[PDB]
Formats: structure tokens, sequence, C-alpha cells
């Protein structure tokens, strides 16, 4: 909401975000509370909703923009884990990471086989 | 070759001649102008070779296993 209200004003935004993952991790940890039924990995049934309703509206505009970088924890490194899955469709330029690279000590640890850009 | 007490006869394997022995260069000659590269005989190597190369295809086990590498 910050953001967007700088937005509104015509100018241009920076907005980082330091790890989404855990919007959806604590959407998770209280959705069972909620009496909702689980889903694939325990994940709460609406995972997909609640995670399009927010990267929505972080976009860009005729009247003004927003950039943005968004650092999207893996778990357990598992990328097909339903989190990341739903979360790659998202992004404009996804950048992935990975352990077996950093262990050679090459850093940044991207992995240019996976990495990708719109 | 005759020594007093000792004698040896070096043989060799195949009728040496002159003109035999041309024709063995003409063929080695042409073989190397023309690239006609004979195959090997050895069916066991053959065997081993083509099964290890069947074998080992598309394995992908050290994308599948996290080895560093």
């Amino acid at each position: 909401t910050m953001a967007e209200k700088f937005r509104d004003e015509g100018r241009d935004v920076l907005l980082f975000v330091d790890n989404i993952y855990r919007y959806t991790l604590a959407g998770t940890e209280v959705s069972a509370l909620l009496g909702r039924m689980p889903s694939a990995v325990g994940y709460q049934p609406t995972l997909a909703e609640e995670m399009g309703v927010l990267q929505e509206r972080i976009t860009s505009t005729k009247t003004g923009s927003i950039t943005s970088v968004q650092a999207v924890y893996v778990p357990a490194d598992d990328l097909t884990d339903p989190s990341p899955a739903t979360t790659f469709a998202h992004l404009d330029a996804t950048v992935v990471l990975s352990r077996q690279i950093a262990s050679l000590g090459i850093y940044p640890a991207v992995d240019p086989l996976d990495s990708t850009s719109r | 070759e005759v020594q007093p007490g000792n004698v040896t006869v070096l043989a060799d394997t195949a009728i040496r001649g002159q003109d035999l022995d041309e024709a063995r260069a003409m063929e080695a000659k042409r073989k190397a102008e023309e690239h006609i590269s004979s195959s090997h005989g050895d069916v066991d190597y053959a065997q081993a070779s083509a099964e290890l190369a069947k074998a080992i295809a598309q394995l992908r086990v050290i994308e599948l296993t996290k080895k560093a590498m």
C-alpha cells in the first residue's frame, strides 16, 4: 500500500520484498485453524488465490511504475513444491540460485540453465 | 649363422622377394591416400563397448543426485 500510494502520485518507485514465501507460510500456519481442508502438501486450499491477490497489485501502470525485486525461498531446495511453482508465473525475470554451485564457491550462485527473462 | 659350437637360423614368416614386397608397399601407399580405414576384429571389445555405451545413455545421474563436480 505504501508503494501504491507513491505510484499513484505519478512517481516511479522501487519495491524490495525480503522474503515473499513467508506470506504464504504464515497463511498456511493459520489456514487449518480457520477450518479449511488441507490441499497438496498441507498447503492451504487457497494458495494460488492468496498469492495472486497480492502479486497482481504490484505492477507498473500508465500513471507510474514500480520496479521490484522479490526473494523467494524454496523449501527443501524443491523447485517443484507448490509454493515456488505457483510463484514462477508472476515474475518477468526469474533468477534461480543453487546450492550445488555455491558449494563450489562460485558466487553469485546463479544457475544459468534455469535463469530466464521475458 | 654358424658359429663353431652354436648355430642359429633367423627364419622369416612369409616368402620375402622383391616384387612380393613391392605389392605390399603399393597397397600400404594406396590405403593412406584413399582413406580406407579397416576395422579391427575384436568382437569382445565391440560387444562390451556397445553395451557400455547403451547402459550409460541419458542416465542423467549427476543431475539427479546433487553432486557438485
